[PDB]
RNA sequence: GGGGUUGAUGGGGUGGGGAUGUAAGCUCCAAGGUUGUAAGACCGAGGAGUUUAGUCCGCCACUCCCAAUCAGGCUCCCCC
RNA sequence: GCGUCUGAGGGGUAACCCAGGCUAGGGAACUCGGCAAAUUAGCCCCGUAACUUCGGGAGAAGGGGUGCCUAUCGUGGUUUAA
RNA sequence: GGUGCAGAUCCCGGCGGUAGUAACAGCGAAGGGGGGUGAGAAUCCCCCUCGCCGGAAGGGCAAGGGUUUCCCGGCAACGUUC
RNA sequence: AGCAAACUAAGUACCGUGAGGGAAAGCUGAAAAGAACCCCGGAAGGGGGAGUGCAAAGAGCCUGAAACCGGGUGGUUAUAC
């Protein structure tokens, strides 16, 4: 069984920078399905306004290099 | 009306081409001169540079005997472990195939690392008796003795790797009979530069040169920008024509890879082989490498190819001067590489 | 301009409406007369040798 | 570092929106702050999950959240 | 080219070394002024301490806290 | 009012092209040609050649000040208002 | 006897290759998250947020088009994607 | 081809501000007997199975060539026209 755990994770948006401007909030949130899964096995994510929002303050291509995520993993 | 113009780019290495192998291998080898059994070469890693301070050893220097500045390449020397033998002879046909190797690491070596990267012998048939008296069968009609030996990354963890590689040298010496000898004492143990080499030895490289990608013909063979107008007009960063008919579109500057190749280098010169970490470790981790933690090679000018690549060393094959030994110093650099 | 911009300007009324009689949009209103149905200075209608190729 | 337990979790309503907040400390005991406002999320295989609030207790003025919880939510409050 | 639980490969965390240039708030001073009987408290662009700070670092080491799994495919049994 | 000047997603993003920004040092040697690109630029005050059709040339030229705040003061308008 | 064809840069109809290639960039817009509908959703709808325009992409008025207006139901094409 | 015109409208749609120019397009068998009915898909004279009928090439319906492309049959290839 999976542990459902209530558990707090802390992501590094580094690889995202660093290339194309244009694209880095789109591949922020998109990212952020990518270690959800990785360390979670998420089959589905759903991520809530606020703590996807606060990742643009900023409309298009700054970024805070790093954000603290809580996860109610339900089966 | 066509002014004098040396060929631009590097007609000399066509075809430019990337390597097979990330570790390269000599295709000769400097003679021995005249001397006893010892190898010719080294391997090693690229782990940064710093410049130092010396007194000028060059006896036709016009700076000897003062303190000069000079750039200078780290280069850290894990010990190296033998594998085994291998005999060259004149066979069939007169050439110089491998006649037969000799492996052995069941009399010592309890070692899965080579195992990471070859499914190596068992104990089944390590019958190698047969095998090494073949060599003695066929003494006296052998031409060259190489070694085989492995690098032992895994005592660095600056490269996070595992799995090794298995490389050669040939050995030079003195009679045929003591050279077979003195390989076979090598084997099962292992070698420190300082058993191959000392301070003040001159030393060839040859290895793989930082990668870059495909690049621009501007880049590749340092093409010139057409003049002003140019810079606003139709295109910049081509050569114009292509050759004066299809009659050999020829060696021409044209676009492809560049770097990662197999290359050359001449007259170097080792500087120190120290041991104490602390004397050469800059400030604050040396920049994308680490913790130097075994001993190192102390190489100035430039070093070819990029950083957290194993290297291969050699005698000079064309020396320019006989160098002494230790040219000794008065200064190394710990400060940070940034800043 | 000759190009396009010549056709731009050609948003105004058409040189030549229904006139009442032939069923043709073509009465220049402007010449007071069509050149279609002949109404407008002949009595009789406007008809010619050459309606086609013969 | 792993969240042990919750203890708190407190109701407020702004800008016509619902707005749920949690307290907890993970196994290292530093109290960091949760924000979640959404009750209804469509569940995988297959239904809809109902997010319960029935032990929340109901905050109507600002100085009533915690003073600590209070001088961080500023910058984070504008952009709902 | 590496790594893949027999692990330091990448995140976290801690230190290391760097870039900017000293966070907010608090206090003190402040060219004058607002008051206020006075005493006092109030505004003030700014200076100082609170502080080589605070923020940040596609760099390094230590640390198994999290992540390298689940899964699919191709194929050898020639030799006894 | 719009996310319809109506195709989109991946990526450490190679060359290159078009739009740009910036380049030490020299500063027209490039070049048919300083083309391009750059430099100046608002405003107030001071100050302003030769020549001439006496009207200009003429923002000729050139020099100086320009922020923020704590105060002020003057002038004028305005409200039934010398 | 309108009479036997390979062409006449023949005519007409069908289909080749270059080929899933060019283009679907360039004139300063940009979306993101959650929910709904429906077989099917980047493209449609609901909510929130956000960016852009903002002497015009806003507001009101012609000649012209002629139902391009509105309601209800639909998607094979028609829409540069769906 | 036969006058442009044999067809749901032909001087019709349309190209032109205009005098004007000027198209394309036939065949289900005799009788629709147009596949009832059962399964897939939402649907499509769509699939499958059954049925009508001498025959279904059954709506895109007489016969049905090539240029074309696909599956297969028969040979046959990476030292070479």
């Amino acid at each position: 069984k999976p542990e459902k755990e209530n558990f707090e994770m802390v992501i590094n948006f580094r690889r995202v920078i660093m290339g194309r401007k244009t694209t880095r909030t789109k591949r922020a949130i998109k990212y952020v399905r990518y270690m959800v899964k990785r360390h979670f096995g998420a089959e589905k994510v759903i991520i809530d306004p606020l703590l996807a929002k606060a990742i643009t303050m900023n409309g298009r291509d700054k970024i805070v290099r790093r954000v603290r995520i809580a996860v109610k993993r339900i089966g | 009306r066509k002014l004098s113009s040396p060929r631009r780019g590097s007609a000399g290495l066509r075809p430019r081409k990337r390597a097979d192998e990330i570790l390269p291998t000599p295709k000769n080898w400097p003679l021995v001169n005249l001397k006893e059994p010892k190898l010719l070469g080294f391997i090693g890693y690229k782990a940064g540079m710093t410049h130092v301070y010396m007194i000028d050893d060059k006896p036709t220097s016009p700076n000897y005997g003062k303190e000069v500045y000079t750039p200078v390449t780290i280069v850290e020397s894990p010990p190296i472990l033998g594998l085994a033998l291998r005999a060259y002879h004149i066979d069939s046909k007169g050439e110089l195939s491998v006649l037969v190797d000799y492996w052995a690491n069941f009399e010592e070596g309890s070692l899965k690392y080579l195992k990471r990267k070859i499914t190596s012998l068992k104990v089944d048939s390590s019958k190698m008796k047969e095998k090494l008296d073949l060599i003695q069968k066929n003494l006296n009609n052998i031409t060259y003795m190489r070694l085989l030996v492995s690098t032992q990354p895994w005592l660095v963890p600056s490269l996070g790797k595992k799995r090794p590689e298995i490389v050669e040298i040939q050995i030079g010496g003195g009679s045929i009979q003591d050279q077979l000898n003195y390989g076979l004492s090598l084997l099962g143990k292992q070698i420190p530069v300082r058993d191959v080499f000392r301070e003040g030895q001159l030393t060839d490289i040859i290895g793989v040169t930082k990668g870059k990608g495909f690049q621009g013909v501007i880049k590749r063979y340092s093409v010139v920008e057409f003049p002003r107008w140019h810079k606003h007009r139709k295109g910049s960063r081509k050569i114009g024509a292509r050759g004066p008919s299809i009659s050999t579109p020829s060696y021409v500057p044209q676009p492809g890879q560049l770097g990662f190749h197999r290359r050359t280098e001449y007259n170097k010169r080792i500087i120190k082989i120290g041991d104490n970490v602390n004397e050469i470790n800059p400030a604050g981790g040396i920049v994308n490498y680490g913790l130097v933690k075994n001993t190192y090679l102390v190489i100035e000018g430039s070093v070819l190819g990029s950083r957290k690549r194993p290297l291969f060393l050699r005698y000079p094959i064309r020396p320019s001067w006989s160098p002494e030994s230790a040219p000794k110093i008065t200064y190394v650099n710990l400060a940070s590489q940034q800043g | 301009m000759k190009g396009t911009p010549s056709f731009g300007k050609m948003n105004k009324t058409p040189t030549h409406v229904r006139c009442r009689r032939c069923g043709r949009n073509s009465f220049n209103a402007r010449k007071g007369y069509c050149a279609a149905c002949g109404f407008g200075r002949s009595k009789k209608i406007r008809r010619y040798s050459w309606q086609n190729k013969k | 570092m792993k969240i042990s337990n919750v203890e708190s979790k407190y109701s407020m309503k702004v800008r016509g929106q619902e707005l749920l907040i949690e307290e907890a400390r993970n196994e290292k005991g530093e109290k960091i702050i949760i924000f979640q406002s959404l009750t209804s999320a469509k569940l995988l295989n297959n239904e809809e999950w109902k997010e319960n609030t029935t032990d929340a207790k109901n905050v109507e003025k600002r100085e009533d959240l915690p003073q600590d919880v209070r001088k961080i939510t500023g910058k984070i409050l504008s952009l709902i």
